[PDB]
């Protein structure tokens, strides 16, 4: 639904903050780009987007 | 007509040439070098039991596994004098590399609790490849136990024995990350 | 156009999911740490694909 677009959002946001990213460490204990969202930050991403879906949908079935 | 063979209390950490005695924390495979004076000047050495600990003709111990033993040094003129070490608080053992869960399965649940048990067998002894069994190697990254927030987050802090470099934030998934357990 | 931003906003989200696509701020010890943003190469190649996604939306509405 519109929960979609919003969890594409919130998390293209989420990653454009360095802190809310997981690190991995390449063979010579260097940090470097993982691709993960912490998960305390992916899951309060889903509460926000099923909350907009929740919130677009029964709203326009308002007639 | 020598001296009384006797073996130096203070000893030589290898890894960060540190003379005092043996560190209260081992880091498995650290070495360091008894000093034997007195007999006629040469010497053998000898560890009573190889599993806990090793000594090359030189006089370089290297620490095997957590526990008590007896290093005998031997002069030429027929003396023998017992240089006992005292098991350590806690060691450093360096296991297979492991996702974080992986880690604590590895370890029994023994990681590290915080960073400073790490950094301090660092302080005592240096960058572990300065020794013999991680001489080649480049990087030892260690997990950390997580806390709280790190354990919501899915992640955990890492050290590394040999350059330090603490970071926190990371995956617990990360290959390179070895599971170092504290017995 | 809700196509094309929706789209762009995937796009974003799938290539920051490989940390290749990322710009790294690598500080004295060597550690390349994640700066937020991605390589101009994806951004720009992205920008054209959400453009299509826009087009070929209002194309689909057209033909009808």
């Amino acid at each position: 639904a519109t929960e979609t677009a919003t969890r594409d959002q919130l998390t293209k946001e989420a990653f454009q903050n360095p802190d809310n990213q997981k690190v991995n460490i390449d063979e010579l204990g260097n940090a470097i780009p993982s691709g993960v969202l912490k998960d305390d930050v992916v899951a309060n991403i889903e509460e926000q987007a099923k909350a907009a879906g929740e919130e677009a949908k029964q709203q326009a079935i308002e007639n | 007509f020598f001296d009384e063979l006797k073996i130096d209390n203070k000893v030589d950490i290898i890894g960060n040439n540190v003379r005092g005695e043996l560190p209260n924390i081992w880091l498995q495979y650290g070495q360091f070098k008894l000093k034997a004076s007195g007999g006629d000047g040469t010497y053998s050495w000898y560890s009573e039991n190889t599993s806990i600990a090793t000594v090359d003709a030189s006089g370089k111990v290297t620490l095997n596994g957590k526990g008590s033993v007896v290093i005998k040094a031997t002069s030429g003129d027929k003396q023998t004098v017992s240089y006992t070490i005292k098991a350590p608080s806690y060691m450093i053992k360096v296991d297979k590399q492991a996702y974080y869960a992986d880690a604590m399965s590895i370890c029994k649940n023994l990681l590290p609790s915080t960073q400073t048990v790490l950094s301090d067998i660092y302080d005592s002894w240096g960058a572990a490849n300065k020794y013999s069994h991680y001489s080649s190697m480049n990087s030892i990254t260690a997990w950390i136990k997580q806390t709280s927030s790190e354990q919501r987050s899915g992640v955990s802090s890492t050290y590394n024995l040999i350059t330090q470099n603490p970071l926190p934030g990371v995956n617990v998934n990360t290959p390179n990350v070895y599971a170092v357990c504290v017995e």
